[PDB]
């Protein structure tokens, strides 16, 4: 599973983002210990559901025009193998499979088994929500759908549950070879205005600091590491001087491939010999 | 450990029942007193634990001692479990970390022989909002009832 | 993407818990566990006919730095003195930082020996060695 | 009433120096409530002299 | 609780760098080592409260034009993250709590108690100066307001107390996640004439010093380290060069978030199972 | 070009295998192996006149990163307390990546003390040293 | 290595019963025994013509940690007063812990020394040594 | 591991007490006991056919650090010259720490044996050897 | 073992129990070092403990020693 | 810690002193005393009835470090050859530094064994052994 950190950090940055700029009782929270003028002039132009000014968040070298009141600049950066294992074995699976997804299901009634459905089949499932199933529940997944005994459990007929599952994909059984890589990532804010780029690298820090429940950093991005430059006029040719501090993420992933394994034995030749 | 079998001090007794007599008692569930004589000594013994429930099917209700066993493990067990986290601020808690502090108590009680034996994963946790529900099974303890014997003389 | 078939725990990914409590600014922790094999040597044999196991010791690490608040000695679970003695077991647990899930667990953990170092130039950090009678890997999917 | 006094004591026995046959169904009554409860408890019986089996 | 350390290193300079140029002797003291020259003509010129020369504090790139007589220059400087706790975790609390507040509150008599008044709620009392409450005094803080017993204390009716203690937010419960900061700020003093910025770099250092004692510092700025920079011009092209020392200061600070908790236990379902 | 004559064994030509499972993200392993050989003095020399051997000693070390899942724990093939009684033997095989051959196998190995480690700024990892009775490196060409 | 394949008693494998109890905290546990062999010689040779058995002497050791309840005082297995002389004899068995089979019995035990330790740091030692009239070794088959 | 429920009577959980006081810098204590056990054998058969008891031998040992002040020569349990035969007998009781309950006691002791020593760098070591008439445990239960 | 094999005993049944012979023995070739003849038992040792191996000791008294047949 | 508060007699505390002067490069001494006690015993039962005591024993030991001047031999306190017909009863004193308080004296002594001993690189030893009529521990109050 090839990773590309720059789509994953956009995905993670704008909805996030957006959310946290949304309301007001967070940025509050994050800008604490800031000073009352630009605490108050950024909650002004950009904080609230219906702020005027927005932020955006793109990679480098645009070919078009790119908004320099505020804006997040991402660009790949360099690097590194770190670690190996030997012959390049990561892991081995009976089972293709994908992603590894979150989706909620209420619980529902058949006539011998109390049942969750969900979007796509099940390859394996990790965790349901505050349960741990005994022997007597006979826990079994059939599919689309994982399921339990009905009479025994028949008070949670509706449990509002949510399923932590893995997606399958085929059930040919392969290998997966591929090492670990350390990546450095540039992120960087722009602004003409000093302050509103400091509050921009604060609310950056914050969001970063709340991607680590993450699920998809949680298994495939650990060991996350930050570092900050100095603040730095970014381009004087113009009327007024770009601010900007550029920040450096750190992360590790491991690069694999699944090398498919067509041999299967079911049948075996035991004969004796003789001279 | 049952009353089952101990000897008793009372000096005497009303009525001495025979063996069809005790019977009959145990078998309905009555809890009675036999006599016995030694070369030169004389016991008054608890034949066996009976409560007033009949059913020989399930040790619990019939056996008060092992009842009484189920009930302090059970007992014990909630009144601790209460202070932990109930009673002590907990911040967080899980479905997982009930199971492994059960089977933690349990395993204590199997190396002070408490209990002898039970399943390691019939237990069963469900949490919902602000309930949890705690499932789990364990083993009675069984005691030494019946002994048959014959004898065969032979020559030389 | 993110195919769990490869996954790997790190730092982010664990918590160390107490009673519920997860402890707080907690660095490291090393477990050990010895079975105490020993090889059968018969006389006509140089070779070890078999291996037999006979004795199970296992202790556990923790470092952490202190916190002002709640620190080993202010949470009761350390001792300094004959306070020692009237400290109960405890178990220590290792849970997921994701699913909660446990990972390992120790059960009827006991103090060893306990270290604290004030120096000038670095944050104050404490270690404890714990002796535990029993692991266990219960409680899993 | 009696009963009720001792509900929260931790006494797992209990035994009424009684025959009434009244008298024990209030303690059976009773002894259920406490073990719903949560205050497990055994009650032993005995009634009369060299009565009838 | 987001660091923004150079607010931190404003709002502790200004005042403290007013109050130590206010007097002659506080500056006697730190210029006992200089000449008797510069010392005096430094006195002269900035020293006492009817100074008519006075210095300034800023950041940098200031669109306006900032006195070359006397000032002092902040620039923010990079930063390093140094180490981590495991899952991030830093500590954990039962109740939202800001920032640490100190206050003077006189004694007051009630009825049954001896208390002292705040200004705000309490979340947790760290410390009542020269006070060791006993058992006996019965310690009780409820909300604005901490108490102890009235009879065997009545001769302190009117002890002129300090309180060190902490601000109450809500009553709800989290988690404190984040990892810890290694960051430096560059400040340089400036001045057309050398031995000015000598004493001013001298004044920066007593300065410097007498923070360690802040609470703030003390709390979330731990490990304070210092280095000087030479003697440069810092401007050729006027008629006049500038010159000023840089110097770079280090701290050490937890970024962190709170992550709320809404689980709370209050019921338990023991129940057996039959087969 | 590719001249066989001089070719050496690496990281990525080797698998370590354990009953048919590759294990995954296998980092080291050291082994070692005493004789016990000892020299015979006469009187009449300083020299030793001959060594005999005595005492066959071997054990084999593996050092891996945690996966969340198939560890050695979760694989049965070690143990963290009792459950270690009913554990078997096992047959731990170096085998080629290129031709699938068999470079060195152990018989009979059994488990001597587990080591794990959790640290804050690195990937988990643990350690487990074998005991085995015999090593063998048949089935060649 | 495993629990049922090890063709060797272990220390673990074993358990000491008497009367129908386990003895906790059983530390250490020896037998011996002399048959009174002796040779025989005449004038005609010096070599010893045949050996005959003369003398059955008997004796089982056993130490133990003196729990806090109980112990061989109090359980009454062992007395200090003139109360030994209301003691009967006693039978110990050596018992296979798998299975509760038994390996070796003593019959008609009684108590000859009974030595006891304390010391500052050390665990409370109790000892005991018992003379017995048969030693036998039946219903393995 | 807490001071209640260890099942194990440490050193710790010990105390020695003689004529109402306790004995200070106390190290050691052993008492030994031998009942005169015999073997009955007839000219039927070597087997012995009985066990008896004959003599009853009880001595019970004392070291401690020579304290400056409430040693036994200073305190009179102890004597060194003709007085000895002015001193009447002693009881010794060891008691469990916790509670002032009693372990066991010795009746009757009367001293056989005294030793000393100094030494350049060592602590003084008093030594006492007491032989009693009987030893009873009771009022435990 | 020797209890269970017959070779040792430890009730009465010893004076059932004839003499025996034992061999120490070249593991190449299996030809003979020398031979005890006529052994008979004196003592019999057992050891029980917590975590060592069960030790089972024996001490025989024989008529005579050859070493013959090597040559 | 401290000289005067430390309850226990170090071995540096302790003087020894024969006949108005101090031994110097003593490095040990010991004093063993027996009472001789016994027991009674009759017919009606095993149990001892009485204890008795019957002779007095007393010895004590010293050792010393062979000085160039004052030895035993040098100084007359011990003898070789026929002169120790000649030579009378000795007293020792073993008294505390602080402020020549007596601890214990001997009364007395006459010697039985004297040993020397002379090695390539160690310290010459000097050994005596004295038998002594009486001991006294009084001045002290």
């Amino acid at each position: 599973a090839i990773t590309s950190v720059d789509s994953y950090l956009l995905s993670e940055i704008k909805p996030r983002l957006n959310t946290v700029l949304e309301n007001c009782y967070i940025i509050d929270e994050v800008l604490k210990d800031f000073d009352y003028q630009t605490r108050e002039s950024f909650k002004e132009a950009f904080c609230g559901k219906n702020a005027q000014h927005e932020v955006t968040v793109g990679f480098n070298f645009p070919k078009f025009k790119n908004n320099y009141e505020a804006h997040y600049l991402i660009q790949l950066g360099q690097g590194q193998e770190t670690k190996n294992s030997l012959g390049s074995i990561q892991s081995s699976y009976f089972e293709a499979t994908g992603d590894t997804l979150v989706e909620s299901s209420t619980a529902i009634r058949e006539d011998d088994k109390l049942v969750f459905t969900v979007s796509k089949p099940i390859g394996e499932l990790i965790k349901v929500e505050d349960i741990e199933f005994a022997k007597y529940d006979n826990l079994q997944v059939e599919g689309n759908k994982v399921s339990f005994k009905y009479q025994t459990n028949e008070d949670y007929e509706n449990y509002n549950a949510n399923i932590i599952f893995t997606e399958k994909k085929n059930d040919s059984k392969g290998l997966v070879k591929g090492f670990t890589v350390e990546e450095q990532v540039t992120v960087v804010g722009l602004s003409f205005n000093v302050d509103v780029a400091r509050c921009l690298d604060a609310v950056l820090k914050m969001i970063l600091i709340s991607m680590r429940d993450s699920i998809e950093e949680q298994q495939t991005f650990q060991l996350q590491n930050l570092s900050f430059g100095d603040i730095a006029p970014i381009i004087e040719d113009g009327d007024s001087m770009i601010f900007g501090r550029p920040t450096i993420i750190k992360y590790t992933s491991s690069l694999d491939l699944d090398y498919t394994i067509t041999q299967d034995i079911n049948k075996l030749t035991f004969k004796e010999r003789k001279d | 450990e049952s009353i089952t079998f101990k000897p008793l001090r009372v000096s005497s007794l009303d009525q001495i029942y025979e063996s069809i007599d005790l019977d009959e008692l145990n078998e309905n569930g009555i809890i009675s007193i036999e006599f016995v004589r030694n070369r030169t000594n004389t016991f008054f013994r608890i034949v066996d634990d009976v409560t007033t429930f009949n059913d020989k099917s399930d040790p619990v209700k019939a056996e008060m001692a092992v009842g009484e066993a189920n009930d302090f493990l059970v007992s014990e067990l909630k009144v601790q479990l209460e202070d932990q986290f109930i009673g002590t601020r907990t911040i967080n808690t899980s479905a997982s970390i009930i199971k492994d502090f059960i089977q933690s108590y349990l395993g204590r009680k199997k190396r002070d022989n408490e209990i002898q034996d039970f399943p390691a994963e019939d237990v069963q946790v469900i949490v919902e909002g602000n309930e949890a529900r705690i499932s789990m099974t364990v083993y009675p303890i069984r005691s030494f009832k019946k002994i048959s014997v014959s004898l065969v003389y032979k020559q030389q | 993407a993110s195919e769990a078939k490869q996954t790997v725990h790190t730092g982010n990914t664990v918590l160390l818990m107490i009673k519920g409590k997860p402890v707080g600014r907690a660095q490291s922790a090393s477990g050990q566990r010895e079975y105490g094999t020993t090889g059968v040597y018969e006389i006509g044999s140089i070779m070890p006919q078999e291996h037999v196991y006979l004795r199970y010791e296992g202790t556990i690490t923790v470092e952490r730095l202190r916190m002002k608040k709640e620190n080993f000695a202010d949470l009761g679970y350390a001792s300094l003195g004959e306070e020692i003695l009237k400290k109960d077991i405890i178990d220590i647990l290792v849970v997921d930082n994701l699913t909660k899930q446990v990972i390992i667990s120790y059960h009827g953990c006991s103090a060893n020996n306990y270290n604290e170092t004030w120096q000038t130039n670095e944050i104050v950090t404490e270690e404890i060695e714990f002796s535990y009678l029993t692991a266990s890997d219960k409680a899993r999917t | 009433d009696k009963l009720d006094k001792f509900a929260h004591e931790g006494g797992y026995y209990i035994v009424p120096l009684s025959s009434k046959q009244s008298v024990h169904a209030e303690v059976a009554s009773f002894v259920k409530e406490r073990s719903d409860a949560g205050e497990p408890m055994r009650a032993i019986v005995g009634g009369g002299f060299n009565e009838s089996k």
